[PDB]
Parts: structure tokens; sequence; C-alpha cells
RNA sequence: AUAUAUUUAUUAAUAUAUUAUCUAUAUUAGUUUAUAUUUUAAUUAUUAUCAUAGUAGAU
RNA sequence: UGCUGACAUGAGUAACGAAAAAAAGGUAUAAACCUUUUCACCUAAAACAUAAGGUUUAACUAUAAAAGUACGGCCCCUAAUUAAAUUAAAUAUAAAUAUAUUUAAGAUGGGAUAAUCUAUAUUAAUAUUUAUCUUAAAAUAUAUAAUUAUAUUAUAUAUUAUAUAUUUAUAUAAUAUAAACUAAUAAAGAUCAGGAAAAUUAAUGUAUACCGUAAUGUAGACCGACUCAGGUAUGUAAGUAGAGAAUAUGAAGGUGAAUUAGAUAAUUAAAGGGAAGGAACUCGGCAAAGAUAGCUCAUAAGUUAGUCAAUAAAGAGUAAUAAGAACAAAGUUGUACAACUGUUUACU
């Protein structure tokens, strides 16, 4: 990675916005995630919230 | 060429992805003038001298017991 | 500007042989000097101690704890507040510092990862 | 200076493709290479055979690589201590993957 | 230069050719026409040399006879100052000169 | 009697001899410190007698030295401080840009040397094996940035 | 006013004998920024010394900053006589000149190169220059003793900085002399109270 | 005389004129800040 | 001066090959030049580039 | 000339934004990247240090190391100046607020000690500009209780010998280069009269905070919508030449570029040369052309007396005789109008 993001909480508002995506645009969010993941990784079941 | 794999003129920058961006974002220690001093909550330790030096006040220095 | 008409300047005024002082330094560097290859510093001269306090940031002198080297999640539990409540101050302080040490070890490793 | 009308499909196509000047020509002037029995241009050397010969020359006429003694006789640990690793930049990484952007020469078909 | 042709000035050789006493001088802040408002109120007034104002007594209360140590040039007043030193008190003060 | 730097040196020597602090201990007693430090690998520019840490951004040089003494038992003789710059980053060009964190890194000089343990092989350790995550990243890049007929193009 | 200090000129043996600020010795200084080395007749130095050494600077071997923090003492080498120390210092300067200007290609060939044919670096720190200085020091000393009581000695910053006590540093001449490879005592801030330490060392051998 | 380069950055000046604290200190600036907050602005000042 | 060869006895010498023509210190701050000092630190043939095709006469 | 989106046409057209390239190898992959070698361009710079600015652009994540002396900030103090501050009733005012005074802020400025290294703390008392001339003096020839002679002329350093203290200490005399340039000095010319503001010893301390630190900065890393011939602060800035930072070159350094390869029709730009003419051109000698030292002499009419005119023009000597770098140097007179030096429509 070469990140350094993990030693801080920078751009907090932006992270919150990204993290707490609206639920009606959840298919939009996950469509690209599904595409990204290989077949052996991806699961059919819905990733429910905590 | 700036980068040999890009022979032709794509709209790619000399460095980074976008020149533009939100200018209104808090200053850091690196930015500003020579006179601009931000500080990092590290040294309310001693006292600044009349001449520009510094004198540590050890009763106000953090030990980790 | 320099021109067809420009006569050359006179030579600088040299000081006579008798008047000139002898220089303070006479004998200079050796002419025999030779460019030898560099001599790269070696670990053999070091005697890094087996109980150097910086080993305390590692765990069993491992660059990284493997999955087997780590404590498993089922075997490990954090402290209960009630359990902590009947511990002495000094003991609690010691526990805290052990925790902090463990975090440091993990933090080093986590960062690397 | 400026086009008076939208140029039609017909008129742009007859302009572009109608004249023989503008068209591509068949490369009739291929022939067999004598060194390897493959297609090559007429009055031209075979790029495979000359490439092979160039490679041979390189392998024979090779200036020896300079390996300094002191670095050749370092211990592994000592070498690691002295010259540690580093994260390469994105640009550097891109430069390193040469097969992404560098074209190796293709072999021609065998002549009949 | 065609500009020294009509530069006629007065010569006063008795006039002092040194700096004024520094204790009797205070800096002459320039407002340059503008007033508190910040808007040119007196038009045609601009910037010139860094002059100092010399506190020249106008009341001349004091009392007694004083010796004129010297007569200088005050950048402001068209008049000439005078470093009157109190013959007895021992003190320097300026006064518009006659 | 003697100059200031010499006096300081003498004091430091005395503290070393004692096995007490080689430095004047402060009065602001922190019993339960929450600060962690990340021991870094050594750069080419450093010796075996140096060690560098990522520390808190509000960590003092003196504070660090105190921490090293009392928590760990190590005595840092000289300490330098390198507060890094925070370069701008953004998740994508649709998002707002912001700086990555300014991170404080303090080198120390110590009287005994130290060299890290050698990093493990790919087969040995599970975690320290960059092939998998890098491959995954590459695959993600391929799939998101695949547009038209590069869908048919075989995977790397 | 008095413009010149002890450092302001090159000082020969006679001058040292007259003064006796320090014993017969030469100081060597690492550059923490770039890895470059700086020789000097005194425990301090000025821009003049830097100018003298760094005469032909390029991107690889940039003329270093004179900022006091990045300079740190690599090695303090003591000798049997002031004249001998002066001669050693001259030899080092000569070697540096040869490496930079006269016999530069040979020096370059000798160095470690990375991929893309540059002298190996990490940042702008190049670890070859230090190594060369150690090798050059060894050479100069050897020459001095060929040209040629107190046993001479080389107080090191760090014992690691030796290439190897077997492969190098075991010439017959050095052995005959009694060249003791000591190290500076690190019972204090080595960087900050460096000058004090150097003074203490100087006092010790007198 | 070529135009276009009317912006001539200088961090100090920017912070004096358009910085948060300058806005806060003036009544007018405080009103602006409030207005921006009401709108929903992420970045109220330089 | 290094590396061969070699008269010769390591080393002189003989021969070619390569490599080199520096450098260091005075002369009251700095710089440059000049001369002494230091050192092996060389004095003619013939080129080349630049100077608007360097400029000029031809062509 | 409806709006949003998509996609056409012009069109595979114009263009690829001052430019020097070659080869060999990395690498049987390279016009475009790296390395080596040759050539070239910049060099009072396309160099080396920097300021400001900025998507960290860096020789990068294992990252830009500071008690202080050619480190800055921070800090102490102020300028211009600012301020929901300040002062039965500070004054004034539809409200806002404004003013005056205090007070706190405000660097572009001021600010202790220091390589024979240096110590800031607490406490007790008590400088506009500008010059460095003359003259005089010391000195080498003359000549040798002369006249000339031309240079020397305040500072900084090592050496030698002393001398005083006992091998430091400091004084003392002794020798010792041209040109710059610099710092502390002194004495000194003019009118345009030249900032602010922050004790002393003595005693006792002083376990040394934080922050900038990369690279980029006459630019592909800031401002200009672009890797934009624009804009962008400072010191350096080989030598050889010269009055000079002019002009030539250019040691070292740093470059040779997001277009190449051919081709060089008409045609356009940017140059060079041109027979016989010689302004016939033309609105108009627009443009181009034209320089018989640049030094030293010598320099009219007129006139406000200011070599203003004037760098006069011509002419002269030093150089040159067929000619044989660049760069400064471009005639004279009448008239209208405006005295002048200046200002103005940033983009007719």
């Amino acid at each position: 990675s070469g990140s350094y993001q993990h030693l801080s909480n920078v751009g907090s508002r932006v992270m919150k916005r990204l993290g707490n995506r609206p639920k009606n645009f959840l298919p939009h969010s996950e469509k690209f995630i599904k595409k990204s993941t290989p077949e052996f990784m991806k699961s059919d079941l819905k990733e429910v919230d905590e | 060429l700036t980068r040999p794999w890009k022979k032709y003129r794509d709209g790619e920058l000399f460095y980074g992805l976008s020149k533009v961006g939100n200018k209104r974002v808090p200053l850091t220690t690196k930015q500003g003038n020579k006179t601009m001093y931000k500080g990092t909550r590290a040294s309310g330790i001693g006292r600044h001298t009349k001449f520009g030096g510094y004198v540590i006040n050890w009763k106000k220095v953090r030990t980790y017991v | 500007a320099r021109t067809k008409f420009t006569k050359p300047k006179p030579k600088q005024p040299v000081l006579p042989k008798d008047k000139i002082r002898p220089p303070t330094q006479l004998t200079h560097h050796s002419n025999n000097l030779r460019i030898t290859e560099p001599i790269p510093p070696t670990t053999s001269n070091l005697r890094c101690p087996d109980d150097h306090p910086l080993w305390q940031f590692f765990s069993n002198k491992k660059f990284i704890r493997s999955a087997d080297d780590l404590p498993p999640s089922s075997h490990i539990r954090p402290w209960s507040i009630p359990e902590l409540r009947h511990k002495s101050f000094n003991d609690l302080h010691s526990l805290w510092y052990n925790c902090l040490r463990e975090q440091n070890v993990l933090a080093r490793e986590n960062h690397l990862l | 200076a400026v086009p008076k009308k939208k140029v039609s499909h017909q008129k742009k196509r007859q302009k572009l493709y109608g004249p023989g000047k503008k068209q591509l020509k068949m490369i009739h002037h291929l022939n067999k290479c004598p060194s390897c029995g493959h297609y090559k241009r007429a009055n031209t050397l075979c790029m495979y055979c000359v490439g092979q010969i160039s490679h041979i020359w390189k392998t024979h006429t090779a200036k020896e690589e300079i390996k300094p003694r002191q670095e050749e006789e370092l211990s592994e640990l000592d070498q690691r201590v002295l010259y540690p690793g580093r994260r390469d930049t994105k640009y550097t990484k891109d430069l390193k993957d040469k097969d992404n952007y560098l074209e190796r020469r293709v072999r021609t078909l065998k002549k009949d | 230069s065609p500009g020294l042709r009509w530069y006629r000035s007065p010569i006063y050789p008795y006039l002092y050719k040194g700096r004024p006493v520094r204790a009797l001088t205070v800096v002459r802040k320039k407002h340059g026409g503008r007033n508190n408002s910040g808007k040119i109120t007196v038009r045609h007034q601009g910037g010139g040399h860094r002059n100092r104002t010399r506190l020249i007594d106008f009341n001349r209360w004091e009392g007694g006879a004083q010796t004129v140590q010297r007569i200088e040039y005050d950048p402001g007043r068209s008049s000439h100052i005078a470093l009157l030193k109190h013959n007895t008190t021992g003190e320097l003060s300026y006064i518009i000169a006659c | 009697d003697i100059n200031v730097s010499e006096k300081i040196y003498k004091w430091t020597k005395a503290g070393i001899e004692q096995g007490k602090e080689h430095f004047k201990v402060g009065g602001n007693k922190v019993y339960f410190p929450k600060a962690r430090i990340i021991l870094l690998r050594p750069n080419a520019k450093h010796t075996p007698y140096q060690a560098k840490f990522i520390v808190p951004k509000s960590f003092n040089k003196l504070d660090l030295r105190d921490y090293l003494y009392h928590i760990y038992g190590l005595r840092a003789m000289n300490i330098t401080t390198q507060l890094l710059h925070g370069k701008f980053n953004r998740m994508n060009l649709q998002t707002t840009r912001f700086r990555e964190p300014q991170i404080k890194k303090m080198t120390i000089e110590m009287e005994e040397p130290f060299i890290w343990p050698e990093e493990p092989r790919p087969d040995e350790n599970s975690f320290w094996d960059s092939t998998t995550p890098d491959n995954m990243e590459k695959y993600r890049e391929e799939r998101l940035n695949c547009l038209g007929s590069d869908a048919n193009k075989p995977g790397t | 006013m008095k413009v010149n200090h002890s450092i302001s000129r090159f000082r020969p043996a006679s001058w040292f004998e007259k003064t006796k600020i320090i014993p017969p010795q030469v100081y060597i200084f690492r550059n923490l920024e770039y890895g470059q080395v700086l020789y000097s007749q005194f425990p301090n130095f000025s821009q003049t010394q830097v100018d003298k050494l760094f005469v032909r600077p390029n991107w690889s071997n940039r003329k270093p900053s004179l900022r006091r923090d990045i300079w740190k003492c690599m090695c303090v080498v003591n000798l049997q006589n002031y004249k001998q120390s002066v001669h050693l210092y001259q030899n080092l300067c000569r070697l540096r000149y040869l490496r930079d200007v006269a016999q530069r290609k040979e020096s370059d060939k000798l160095r470690k190169k990375d991929s893309n044919g540059h002298v190996w670096y990490s940042g702008q720190y190049r670890p070859t220059y230090c190594q060369e200085a150690v090798a050059d020091l060894r050479e100069s000393l050897l020459k001095v003793f060929e040209n040629a009581a107190k046993k001479p000695s080389i107080y090191w910053e760090d014992p690691w900085r030796m290439g190897d006590k077997d492969k190098h540093w075991n010439y017959d001449v050095f052995n005959a002399l009694g060249l003791e490879h000591k190290l500076i005592q690190r019972v204090g801030n080595i960087a900050r109270e460096e000058s004090v330490i150097l003074k203490e060392l100087a006092k010790l051998e007198s | 005389k070529s135009r276009g380069n009317t912006y001539q950055p200088s961090t100090l000046k920017r912070k004096r004129t358009f910085g948060f604290l300058a806005r806060a200190k003036s009544k007018q600036g405080s009103k602006i800040l409030k207005r921006r907050k009401l709108k929903g602005r992420w970045f109220l000042s330089h």
C-alpha cells in the first residue's frame, strides 16, 4: 500500500460519508465490489449491517 | 517522453491525477511562510527567552512513571 | 571593447627572488598515492547483545508472528471489569504497562503489514 | 474556409475510398529468405537472420560486467544491513513492467 | 540639465549643517491626504522625504534669558528653529527664529 | 568552574554510572500513558547503533527519551525528530481531497548496537507474503478498468 | 578586529607547535544527509574546508550544506607528531581530489552501481563515499608511515565502520607502529556534546 | 501586458482575508459563516 | 607511473602498450591572477567546434 | 441561434507550442526509457544556492536528523495598521455602528554570547544620499646641505627576534603581490534634512523545547483553462577580453525535450548575397541599407552661457593599407506644436 492512513483518522467526514452509504444506493455500491472480487472469494448472500 | 509508455497526448498530467481541488482545507506544519508556525501540541514545556532562546521548566515536563 | 587599436597590457609586477618570503609549508602530499577500492563496513566488528532492550519490541525475536505464533481468538479473552475491580493499584499499573508493551509490538508488526 | 453543408455519406466515402492513391496496395514484392525459408521483403534482409547474427555478436563481443570485489564478498546479513529494500514509486513500477509497453519483433510465415 | 535653470534658492551660511537634537524631535506620521475615513480628504497632498517634527515651543513660558546654541532648518516650518539653551537652568529647547 | 555543555556531559555520565536516568526527570507524572511507538526498520543512512520510531505527533523528544527509559529500559543518548509532510490523497476524483497524516519519526542513538531479524520467506510466514494482496489489487484494477473488448482479453 | 581563527587557514606543524590547541590528530566527519565525508585539522570546520574538498560537485556528489546538525564525527585519528598529522591530512585531500577530478573514472568503476547504472543510493544518501573515506584514510596513513614514543591510534565513532580487521587494517607497518583501533566513549549525547567529547579525547593523549 | 494571472498566491494574505478566524472576528464574516452553515457547506473558510 | 615483453640481473636496463601533464603552500579578510614553493606535471606538426556560413577573397 | 444527452460533418484534415543529433548496449523488445562514448546548446545561465507557491511533484514509505556561533522560525520589541477589546455619564449615532483614548495584536524591520567556543534563566540590591578628493605623510630613482620621479598609504596575518610573565601570556620591532570585492574605521558634501520600540552589577542556575529542513523554484513540480515562447523575488555566478555583469568563448555543471522519418514543388515566414542603375517605390524612403576606433585630441553657427548645442558635424594620431569576430556607435537642416525630465487610453 505505502499508506500511513492506518496511523491516524484523517479526512474523517469523507470516510463517514463513504462508510455510511445510503441504503437505496447499496446495489450501486456492491455491483462494482462484486465485479472486483474473484469467483472463489465472492458470496451470493447479502452482507448485512452490524 | 515524460513517461515512455505514453507516446501520444492523452489528457494525463505531468504529476498526479488532477491539478484542481478543494483549496479550503486546514494548514499543516509544512505550509505557509517562514513566519507561519503551526505547532503539534508537543511543547508547552518551558518558557521563551527575551533573546529568542528557550528555558525548560522541569516541573512542567512529562515523565512516564 | 577590444579593438584593432588596443595595445596589450603590461605584465604583472613580480616580486624579486631575494625579497620573496619562503613558504611556511615545504613538503606536500605523497606522489605515490593510489585510488584503492572502498572498504565497506562489516557486521563482524559489532557485538550486538542477545539482551538488547530493543528486542522487547519483538516477540521471540520474530520479524513477524505467523498465524500459528499468534494467540488464537478462542483461547484469549480481554479482562472483565469486575475482575479488574479486585486488583491492587500497583498490579493494575503493571498490567497496563504490559498491555502498552503488547500494543507496541503489535503496532510495529501491524504497520509493517 | 468553412464547409457550407454537412458532407453526405456518399461524397465523403467516394472521396476517401474511390481513388487508388488513397487505398492500400498488396505487398506483391515478398520473397523467400535464403538463410531461413520465410517471407521477407524483396531487396531487403531477413529481420530474423540479421537479428540472430546481432545476438551472436553480442554474446561473443561482450564487455565484461564490473563487479566490485568488496560488494561481491559481503555477507548476506551485512549486505542487508548496508543496502536495505525500498518501496518503488508508481512510475518506477510502471517503468519496470516493460512487457506492458515494449514490442518484441514477430516472426514471419514460412514460404511455400 | 534644463531643470536646474530655474532652481533658485536662498543661501544662509550661518545656518547649522548638522542633525537636530534627537530628544526634541518626534516622527512625522504621513497621512497623505487621507483621513481616518481612509479617503483623500485634502486633495493634492502626497509623499516626500522621511521628515521628523521638532517640538518647537510656541508659548515660551519658561522665563529668564537663554543663549541660542544654534539655528537649524526644520523640514516643516518655512521658518528657522533655534536651540535656545537656558543660560542658567541648563536645558535645550527650540523657538521660531527672528 | 566549568562550561555548560561540559557540566551537562558530566551529569549524563553520572546518571549512567548510577543506573539512574541520564537526564533530569520532569515533575508532570503520567501514570497511565496511552502512547504507542512503532519501531521502524533501519535506513541505509543509519548505523547499527541507531533505531528509528514512529511516535505520537504530540510526542516530545524528552518525552520519548523518558518513555524509552522507563517503559523499556533503553537509554537514548541523542534523539532527532522528523515530522513528515502529509501529501494530498483522494479515494476517487469525485470525492473531496484531503492530506494524509503528518507523521512524526524520531531517530535515537544508543550505546549498544542492534540489527533486525531477517524477514521471512514467502513459504514460511502466512502474513508477510505480498504476492496475494498485490494479485488481488491487480485483478480489481483489471476488472473495474476493463471497458469493452478487454473483457474477452485474458487475465494477468 | 581579528578576522582569522585557527580554522581560517591551513595550519602547518610549526603553527601547531607554537599554539598547541589540540594534540597531533586529524578529525573526520560523516554527513548524515548525503553520506559524504569531511576531513579537518581541527574539531570544528568552516565553509572554507567544504569549498576545498567539494570542488567538482554534481547531482551524485552534491556540495554539502554547512548546517551543523547533519555533520557528525566519523573518526578521530591521532598520530605521533603534528607534522605527521599535517601530512596525513594533505594525503587525504589529495586522494579526494583524485577521486573527484583527476582519476574520477577509475573511482566510478570501483564503486557499487544500481540498476540504471547509478552509484547506489537511498534518498540522496550514498553509502560509498564513507567507505571510500575509510579506504582513503587507510591508504594515506600507510603512505605516511612508509615516508617515516607515542603509539598512534584511530578513535572510531562506531566499531562496525571497519571493513574487516583481517582483510584490511592488518598491514605489517601498522602492526609495527602499534596502531590501536579504539572507539569514542558513548556515555552521553554523542551528537550534542560532541565537541566536549573531542576535547576530553584530546586531553587524554597529552 | 498579458492578463489572466490575477491570482497571485501568498498563504499569509489569504489567511488574513479569507481565513476562518477573520470571518469569525468580524460581524459580517460571522454572518457569512452562519449562512454557509445553513446552506450545508463543508468548507466555511480558507 | 602501471601492464606486459625483455638486456639482463627482485631490480636496473631494453622494448612497446596504456595512463598522465595535475596537484599542494605562502605573499595580513575573500576572490582571481602573478611569482617562489610543491611536484613528472612537456614544448613544435596537424585538426575540430563556436563566434550571423565568425568575417573576408574567390568560386 | 430552444435545453440535456448521444453522435455526426469538416477530417484522419490542421497541429503536435522556439531546440541537435549519432551510435553501442540495456534488451535476438526502445526514434521517445536507462548506461557508456561522440557532437551540440545554455553559461551575470537552460549552472549552484535560495524566497514565495503548490495534486510529494523527491535520489520515497526501511522518507526530507538542529542548544547556539554565516539557522531560520518560535520568542522579545515595535512600523504601516487592525481590533462584538478598552475607558449614573469616554463622545457621537434610526439599529448597524462611528470617533477619541487606552489596551492587545501586526514583519517586509530591531534583537545577548560565542571556536583559545558560548550560556539566554530565577532572585537581592542600585545610520537620506554621496564621497573617500586634495593635501600631507612614509617610500624606490635621482642623486647621492636638493630638486624632480612615480607609485605607498586606516584597518584584518603568519613568521622571526626580542621584550616583558613564567612553554603558554602579551607587547615590541623585522621581512612580506597586482587586481577586484567585502566587513569594522575615520574624517566629510549636498538639500530633499533622513523610522519606531525592548538598567546595572553581584549571587544563584542552565540534565538544552517545539517548527521549517526533500525535490521544485528564469518552471514539466507555482500564476496564466494546456507539461502554455507569457508572468515569477535573491546571492553566487570558471577562466581568457575588455571600461564593463557589454560582446566572443566557455572549465565545470546541466541539458538535447510527448512526435519522428523523408522531402525540400508552388507558396509563406526568418536569414545571407546581388550586375547596371540609385527612391524611378510609395500615402509617406514603411522595411531594409548606411558606422573610415569605442580611445586620445579637436570640435562651429546659435544661445537662456549650461561643451546647452555636443557623443556636434567634419578632421586627427594609435591600428590599417585588397580585405580577413562579435558587441556600443546611425547624418544634417527648415516648419508646425509643445519649454523641459516626465504622465496617459493594462488589450487599436
